[PDB]
């Protein structure tokens, strides 16, 4: 037993590119909470996981609030619900195992997803001519928002 | 500044270019700071009283007004007055600085009217 209890460094290893690994991200969703993994593999990867890893389970699937662990799975979308939260976590795990070694992995993202682009109507309504008029706001508080099409 | 317009009698619904020219002078040799420098665009009724932010039934843009421009060379800019419901406006600007109140440095008077039918 080392009994390194403290006064040293802990950890030496680095999570490099060039390896086979997953990657779980959100993008170009419509006001429904989702994620979307990636898997940038060769030649049969297998099975990976998706659990739920928050203390009380605020990032609830739809009617049993379930890890739903995929199977030959690349991208998807975990189309969740919201039990009052706007932070949450994710344990990740994916068995790779290439050839002749078990490769797995764990990583325990960290993903909070709530809206940025809180956007308004209105309508004027004038014979036989109509108009809409559009209100724009970003949904945080001083942290700022580009925006490039409509 | 001037103020380059496309017509000054526009029917109702119809959509509108607004072109403001800036020229950046031999005596911001003050600053050169702020390279940057927020304008506004004010919209004045051609009696008194400038229409709010929310220029509701009266007139309609595309974006925040501010739009910067450079104190480098001859900078342009652009609005899209789409206009409802109207007669006799009058569009002007003022320059800012910065974004904070008493910011606010000149306030030019090159006042180009437009009327609407």
């Amino acid at each position: 037993c080392k009994e390194s209890t403290k006064v040293l460094v802990k950890q030496a290893h680095n999570l490099n590119l060039g390896e086979y690994a997953l990657e779980l991200k959100s993008v170009q969703s419509d006001a429904l909470e989702s994620l979307q993994v990636e898997v940038e593999v060769q030649k049969n990867i297998g099975n990976m996981k998706n659990l739920p890893v928050s203390f009380s389970m605020d990032e609830i699937q739809a009617r049993k609030r379930y890890n739903t662990p995929f199977e030959n799975v690349r991208l998807e979308y975990y189309l969740l619900d919201q039990i009052t939260a706007f932070d949450l976590i994710i344990k990740t795990s994916f068995t790779k195992k290439n050839d002749q070694g078990t490769f797995g992995e764990t990583k325990k993202v960290r993903i909070q997803c709530y809206l940025q682009l809180s956007v308004s109507v209105e309508d004027i309504f004038k014979k036989d001519i109509f108009f809409f008029k559009f209100l724009l706001n970003s949904s945080v508080r001083e942290e700022p928002v580009i925006l490039y099409s409509s | 500044v001037q103020l380059l317009l496309d017509e000054p009698k526009v029917k109702v619904g119809e959509i509108i270019n607004l072109k403001i020219i800036t020229e950046p002078t031999s005596t911001c040799r003050r600053k050169q700071n702020s390279t940057v420098n927020f304008l506004d665009i004010v919209i004045f009724d051609s009696k008194t009283s400038k229409i709010l932010p929310r220029s509701n039934r009266r007139i309609l843009y595309n974006g925040s007004l501010t739009k910067p421009i450079s104190t480098t060379k001859v900078s342009e800019i652009n609005l899209e007055i789409i206009p409802i419901e109207k007669g006799r406006y009058e569009f002007s600007v003022c320059i800012s600085k910065s974004n904070n109140q008493d910011g606010i440095i000149q306030f030019d008077s090159e006042n180009v009217i437009l009327s609407v039918i």
